[PDB]
């Protein structure tokens, strides 16, 4: 994952978060680049360098006030050096700096990042949504103790 | 009604729980509860292995030791072919 | 609540405070007198 | 020769742009001291240092 990046966009309105409770699943990596690129440019960047330096506190330096940036919520970005791949993180937290000068925290989202790199072989299963209803209406066989008064 | 003699009625468990069971049991072998030598390498394709205070020698570093008694405490499957985490295979004996 | 989920034009990170105030549970009041549970907080 | 010394966090200097590695996983190599054994080793992290 670069430290450098190209074609960079922040993002408002992503409506998930580093909870990682919920996503938006997606088909293609052209869907899911039509998806985020429907979402509102809350700012630009042709070519920036990130820093930290320390684990977890990567971040890049954006030229507004940090009021101006508080619809922040998510980074899309390219790497020059591996085609037209798109990475996508978290806005986590915005830094003030100087004023004028805010250092926009970002983690970057494994999921939408890897969505389609990622294999996923037989697993224990705790829960999951099933076929309910056979082709002649009858209910399928489910009988797994729910546990549920 | 025609009932003379003895019935031998034979019973299992539904399909349902058949294959609950047997998912697991490919994956992750048997409950053993003994102290005996672990069974490394004894499938085709691999095997699960998982001890609690194992007890392993070598000449090694103490740290690295405890490392590698922590790893198999904790559970840890042991791969015999190259394609690691197929599961759909039959890793029968030998 | 539990596990409750909340939408909004929040930053994320208030947005999961909030998830966590419900998630813990809270009392929210209609009146001035808060506090005062001598009232008989019928319907409506 | 390998760095990492007093820092505790061993690492290897190579010749390439972070960018060449990007796929790099694993190492293995061998020392004088230690016949023709083989060590084996994750990687973990790539740094820009220059």
């Amino acid at each position: 994952v670069p430290l450098s990046g190209t074609n960079v966009r922040i993002l408002a309105d992503v409506p998930f978060s580093n909870d990682y409770k919920n996503t938006r699943w997606f088909t293609s990596s052209s869907n899911q680049y039509n998806w985020f690129n429907s979402k509102s440019r809350v700012y630009e960047m042709s070519k920036v360098t990130f820093m930290g330096f320390r684990e977890n506190k990567p971040y890049v330096s954006v030229s507004l006030p940090i009021d101006k940036l508080y619809s922040a919520s998510y980074i899309m970005f390219q790497n020059a050096d591996y085609g037209n791949k798109w990475f996508y993180a978290f806005v986590t937290e915005l830094e003030f700096k100087n004023s004028a000068v805010t250092y926009v925290h970002f983690e970057i989202d494994v999921l939408q990042t890897w969505m389609f790199d990622i294999k996923f072989q037989e697993s224990f299963i705790v829960r999951e949504h099933v076929k309910l209803w056979n082709d002649d209406g009858t209910p399928t066989i489910n009988t797994i103790d729910e546990g549920l008064s | 009604n025609g009932y003379r003699g003895v019935y031998v009625i034979k019973k299992q468990l539904k399909a349902e729980y058949r294959r609950s069971l047997s998912s697991f049991f490919h994956k992750y072998g048997y409950k053993i509860n003994r102290v005996k030598k672990p069974n490394l390498r004894t499938r085709k394709a691999f095997n699960y292995v998982q001890t609690k205070d194992c007890f392993i020698s070598g000449d090694i570093n103490n740290n690295d030791l405890q490392e590698i008694r922590t790893i198999f405490d904790n559970g840890i499957t042991l791969w015999h072919t190259d394609n690691i985490g197929n599961y759909s295979v039959e890793n029968e004996l030998r």
